[PDB]
RNA sequence: AUUGAAAUAAUAAAAGGGUUGGGUUUUAAAAUCGUUGUAAAGCAGAUUUGUUUAUAUAUUUAAUUU
RNA sequence: AAUCUAAAUAAAUAAUAAAUUAAAAUAAAAAUUUUAAAAAAAAUUAAAAAAUUAAAAUAGGGCAAGUCCUACUCUCCUUU
């Protein structure tokens, strides 16, 4: 009686925002709360020195952005290397400290920003990275004490 | 069967046998003894965790909710948590005497006190506690840094003494200047509220009244002396009482071979 | 939910006994590349006295040295053994059951009754196709059950499920050596870490999935053949520098029919199209004609 | 909302226990049910006597 | 029944025939006649026989008047009331004819999610069994049971035997009278009454549906399968569940919710190991050979037996209601072993 | 005595939900065409004495401060 | 983004027992309920939605007989 709801569990782990001319995502490029928090298997690029494919790393969680607060997401991520070396496996579930994204994310100072490819680094259960060196430019949103005190804070931010 | 020294019940007894802070914080004390437990069990006392070693001697005169956890323990832990040759070890509920009856119901005549002032040693410390009670001494006392009156070696030496068979024993405090010059004034002068004093059983002795008492006591002489020390210090002389009689022995005796000679007849029995 | 019998075989023993208590000659369909992984656990203590006709299929790809000892082993115990390339199909294996009883059958008391045959073995190594080939043709050309072959309901045409009771296939007629079914008792799915490798290696249980990726058997068929040669001749068959140093180069050296989206300047080939190749080709007995099991020279 | 209107899952007024079975109005709108003592679908929810407390067993 | 009334006719027994004298007992209620003549049976033991038909009838005229407990006697027909004396026989007469130290009487009180005057709900630890298997040795619930006798009730009775590897929520009845009532709540539901959670490795087919398999327990532990879409009709019972894949690891795992309409053995895990062939995480009995834990970034040291079966009896809807009209729903919170993999995956563990 | 038979697998018509038990559920072009609610009758100088409240969450996190 | 107003002219279709109603709550009949009863206070108009009203005593299993079906040894009037 009253099939009140099916799946009901995506609504506990997704950032769903109605489209009603007031609640709406937008393409970014408008103001904080850019939009489109990147919710599906998105095959992010790895950047830090491991055998993570650096070109493919399939997504796990249904939310990724700082106006969605990557600062406390616990964003799981599955590794799917099309090739690693012919050291990680192509089948493990590491967390991720998202670095940047091609989606034009507007900052709270009007500074729009978008990079050539959405990238990230694999890390551990205690939020320590798995690599030694990082080969990309991370985003300001990686400054939290959440992903700092173990993150090398690789190099030049944006 | 517990063949692991990391078991909670094992680590329970260790921090109950050797540590002294987290003893009272749980109000428990380890007892070892095959017959020493029934002795206490006879007068209505049930061990919380009676750990028998896994073996032959399994008397069950209180079983079936003897405050259960009647655990069987390995030989290996029978060595570690149990310094003692018993296959029968447990722990009991700390009793307490009240620190006020030292201050108020100080009865006049038959009041002889013990003190035992030093950093002491178990076994000896426990032994005196058995014999001091063994003659119904009242107000057996602690000092600056004697060993806890519930230590596992002390209760092994006391052999059924610590619990109230007949023991109005007492324990004293810690004071400001890393000393106990305020341990006495709070009570000891008040333990001259009832009148006489002595300071025997010190390796060094002075006035030395020396076991020479003639009159049977003028039996109604309602004052009576008190206990003694262990080492050589004038700390017993800075207190207000002007009594100073530091007693010695007669023959070639040495440490610990002086008290049980003194306390034997220096106790209440001046009637003889 | 169409799974199979699921449980340890060593509890299907005291029921297998009473199945042999009435049978006469025991059969089996094994894989000569797996002499004792495709066997039921009791093969040792199963019968010891009923005349077993133990058959090893796909023998042409199983090595010949290990073929002699395994042949003469049972041939010493008395229970026979027959090896077949399966190219010359089971039609000759059937001929065996026509011959391998006339010499060893006890004479029938009643001129025409049966030779009740108890068959065992993995259904996916040749036991199913051996039944349902002789079970289908009996519906047309008729020996017993004596009815007009019309009562087979809609959408069956074969019944290896939900009845399988007294169901049996009459392989022969005048020496009517009939054969039972033995509702499949093998490959319990509770198999061993390694047995699933040798099983999926032989093409049996060909499922390569999240439970058993190619790179787990391919790592096994490569590290089993540490002796590079006549196997590197399959590598050298595709331009390989003969000796492969390890798993990375040989699998990546054979990416000529493999690959994915890779740049014009740096190609990122696909090592899984090379995985299945190195895996499935060894199945065909193409790479090497070498067994997997160890062949205990002792009795076990 | 002060005026109120937070009605329960149905019951309005429940009378005294009288042993295992306690009554209840179950005001809602109708009923259907059964009855351990004589099992007949019994529309009459205006009064349903539950057993010890199991809403499964009624009148 | 027609044969039950036959042996009743053809049994001398002792057939204690009981006259109904003119004065004291003619007119009294029958349940007064039996209870003051037969003090051996408890009153409830007397209602069962008087209503069941293994009854103390009354015989006046040429037929037997089986009766309700309140039927009163007749005006001295010397109307005998026959009562059974040697039931034991083909009749099969009706029902009624160590020590728990502390650290257990406390351990069994942190495993209590809900208690009232009629039930007790607990939270079973994954790995402790219910029925004893090493008959002197294993620490199970039934040996613990004299610990939830809160308020001195008579040794609660276990109602549905959760398995060994299954964690979760159990129900004891606190009363042998309540246990009779709480039967219709378990066997062969039509609509769900309970939720099983689990972490099957491998995203199954469509994330909503129903599973109908036809189990067959061949001893020992045969555990057969769908073999007949209708049934084998002889040795088989079916187990139906309405599974819902709440959320799913992208392609390698899922968090599935089973609503088990039936009561079959490991029906949770055997239907999960063939909803896809993707069994539950750590299910070494039916699946469990894909790898040791099926080879993840979880705690992966011994593995071979480390990972406990991620199956949890999550919620039970009791029929006892609450102060507000809602029926009560215990919500046994996940063990850390599932709280490990839920937070390791960042899912919002709903307690 | 006076035709004898076959799960004749599908149809039809019935019942039914110690022999005995698997099934649980309700529809496929809707001018709305009655109520319904939603919006509306086009500039009112001006909310809101009293009607009526689809209004809706109170917390799963991260990082501090004693 | 782009195309499909309205008004003006022209005009069909299925449907139609009528209502004095019809908001909203709430119990009462082999009954399935169209009504009636208490208690309420429910305004016109246009527009747009389809929640309710106007289109079968059914779906699925488990049993047993029947028609359909094949088969002839024994049946009836075949004609050719």
């Amino acid at each position: 009686g009253n099939p009140v709801n099916k799946t009901w569990f995506r609504h506990n782990l997704i950032i769903r925002r109605k489209g009603s001319y007031r609640s709406r995502w937008g393409n970014g490029t408008e103001g904080y709360g850019a939009g489109v928090p990147l919710s599906d298997q998105v095959k992010l690029h790895c950047v830090d020195n491991t055998n993570c494919k650096h070109v493919r790393l399939i997504a796990k969680a249904t939310a990724e952005r700082f106006a969605h607060c990557r600062v406390f997401p616990a964003v799981a991520h599955r590794v799917s290397v099309q090739r690693f070396k012919g050291r990680v496996k192509p089948g493990n579930i590491y967390w991720v400290c998202l670095f940047t994204r091609r989606q034009t994310n507007t900052r709270m100072s009007g500074l729009q920003t978008n990079f050539d490819r959405n990238t990230c680094i694999i890390m551990n259960d205690q939020r320590v990275p798995l690599g030694t060196r990082v080969m990309y430019c991370a985003g300001r949103h990686v400054n939290h004490k959440y992903h700092l005190k173990a993150v090398v804070l690789a190099n030049f931010f944006v | 069967v517990i063949d692991d020294v990391n078991h909670a019940l094992v680590q329970h007894f260790l921090k109950l046998s050797t540590n002294d802070k987290y003893r009272q914080a749980r109000q428990m004390l380890v007892i070892g003894g095959r017959a020493m437990i029934e002795e206490l069990c006879r007068a209505g006392h049930r061990p919380r965790h009676l750990m028998v070693e896994c073996g032959k001697p399994i008397p069950e005169f209180l079983h079936d909710r003897r405050k259960t956890d009647v655990v069987l323990v390995d030989r290996s832990v029978s060595v570690a948590v149990t310094p003692g040759s018993d296959g029968y070890v447990g722990d009991f509920a700390i009793p307490t005497p009240p620190m006020k009856e030292k201050l108020i119901a100080n009865h006049q005549r038959l009041n002889r006190v013990l003190v035992l002032d030093n950093i002491e040693d178990p076994g000896v410390l426990g032994t005196l506690l058995r014999t001091a009670s063994g003659y119904q001494y009242d107000a057996i006392i602690a000092t600056n840094h004697c060993a806890d009156l519930y230590d596992h070696r002390v209760v092994r030496a006391a052999r059924g003494a610590h619990f109230q068979t007949s023991v109005p024993i007492y324990t004293l405090k810690d004071e400001d200047g890393d000393d106990v010059y305020g341990l006495l004034n709070h009570i000891v002068e008040r333990n001259n509220l009832l009148p006489l004093c002595y300071i025997a059983q010190a390796d060094a002795a002075g006035v030395d009244g020396e076991t020479a008492g003639t009159q049977t006591g003028f039996v109604s002489s309602p004052e009576a002396p008190v206990g003694r020390v262990f080492r050589s210090s004038v700390v017993g002389a800075a207190p207000v009482p002007l009594p100073a009689p530091r007693q010695s022995d007669s023959s070639y005796a040495a440490s610990l071979s002086r008290e049980l000679a003194s306390v034997s007849q220096a106790r209440e029995e001046l009637l003889s | 939910g169409a799974a199979w019998y699921l449980g340890h075989m060593q509890s299907a023993a005291n029921m297998l006994a009473d199945k042999v208590k009435d049978a006469d000659f025991i059969l089996e369909i094994r894989d000569a590349r797996l002499p004792f992984t495709t066997e039921n656990p009791n093969i040792r203590k199963l019968t010891a006295g009923k005349p077993r006709l133990i058959i090893f299929n796909k023998a042409e790809l199983s090595n010949e040295d290990s073929n002699r000892a395994i042949q003469e082993y049972y041939e010493r115990n008395g229970a026979f053994a027959l090896f077949t390339s399966a190219r010359r199909c089971w039609r000759d294996v059937v001929e065996a059951v026509q011959r391998f009883t006339t010499h060893i059958l006890p004479p029938l008391p009643y001129k025409t009754v049966a030779h009740v045959g108890l068959v065992v073995g993995m259904p996916n190594v040749g036991k199913s196709t051996l039944i349902n080939s002789l079970r289908l043709a009996h519906e047309y050309q008729f020996h017993r059950e004596d009815f007009r072959r019309s009562r087979s309901p809609e959408t069956v045409s074969i019944t290896p499920g939900t009845t399988r009771g007294m169901k049996l296939v009459p392989l022969s007629k005048d020496p009517p050596v009939v054969l039972y079914d033995t509702p499949g008792l093998t490959l319990p799915g509770c198999f061993t870490k390694e047995s699933g490798l040798k099983l999926a290696a032989c093409g049996i249980i060909p499922t390569n999935d999240v439970s058993l990726p190619q790179g787990m058997v391919a790592r096994y068929i490569y590290d089993i053949l540490v002796a590079s040669g006549s196997s590197e001749h399959m590598a050298e068959c595709l331009h390989l520098p003969r000796v492969p140093i390890s798993f990375d180069d040989c699998v990546a050296m054979i990416c000529e029919r493999s690959g994915t989206s890779g740049q014009t300047e740096m190609g990122n080939l696909d090592p899984v199209r090379a995985h299945r190749f190195f895996v499935h080709d060894f199945i065909m007995g193409n790479l090497g004609k070498i067994t997997l099991d160890v062949l205990p020279r002792r009795l076990l | 909302a002060a005026a109120a209107a937070a009605a329960a899952a149905a019951a309005a007024a429940a009378a005294a226990a009288a042993a295992a079975a306690a009554a209840a109005a179950a005001a809602a709108a109708a009923a259907a049910a059964a009855a351990a003592a004589a099992a007949a679908a019994a529309a009459a929810a205006a009064a349903a006597a539950a057993a010890a407390a199991a809403a499964a067993a009624a009148a | 029944l027609s044969l039950q009334a036959r042996e009743e006719l053809s049994r001398k027994s002792n057939e204690l025939q009981y006259h109904v004298v003119t004065q004291d007992w003619f007119g009294q209620r029958v349940d007064d006649f039996v209870t003051q003549h037969h003090p051996e049976w408890d009153y409830e033991t007397v209602k069962r026989l008087v209503q069941q038909g293994h009854i103390y009838r009354y015989r006046k005229n040429g037929k037997k008047r089986y009766t309700r407990l309140t039927d009163r006697l007749e005006f001295d027909e010397l109307v005998v009331v026959p009562t059974a004396s040697f039931w034991e026989r083909q009749l099969a007469p009706p029902s009624g004819v160590f020590h728990l130290s502390a650290k257990t009487r406390e351990m069994a009180q942190e495993m209590v999610l809900f208690k009232n005057e009629h039930v007790i709900v607990i939270n079973k630890p994954s790995g402790v069994p219910i029925m004893p298997t090493h008959d002197p040795l294993a620490m199970n619930i039934t040996d613990l049971l004299p610990a939830w006798r809160y308020t001195n009730t008579q040794t609660p009775v276990i109602c549905h035997n959760l398995d060994t590897e299954t964690s979760g929520c159990v129900v004891l009845a606190r009363s042998a009278n309540t246990h009779r009532m709480l039967g219709r709540m378990f066997v062969k539901r039509v609509v769900p009454n309970s939720v099983y959670w689990g972490f099957a490795v491998g995203k199954p087919p469509v994330n909503f549906g129903r599973i109908r398999m036809h189990f067959e327990v061949q001893k020992g532990q045969g555990g057969d399968v769908i073999v007949a879409r209708p049934t084998p009709t002889a040795d088989s019972k079916v187990g139906i569940a309405e599974f819902v894949v709440n959320a799913s690891a992208l392609e390698f795992g899922s968090f599935i919710s089973f609503y088990p309409l039936t009561t079959r053995r490991h029906q949770e895990r055997i239907m999960a190991a063939h909803a896809l062939r993707a069994p539950l995480l750590g299910d070494a009995k039916y699946g469990g050979e894909s790898a040791f834990p099926h080879s993840l970034s979880l705690f992966w040291d011994p593995a071979r037996k480390d990972v406990p079966l991620h199956l949890h009896h999550r919620k039970i809807q009791l029929p006892y209601k609450n102060g507000a009209g809602e029926f009560v729903c215990v919500t046994a919170p996940l063990p850390p072993h599932m709280e490990k993999t839920f937070k390791r995956l960042g899912w919002p563990v709903d307690a």
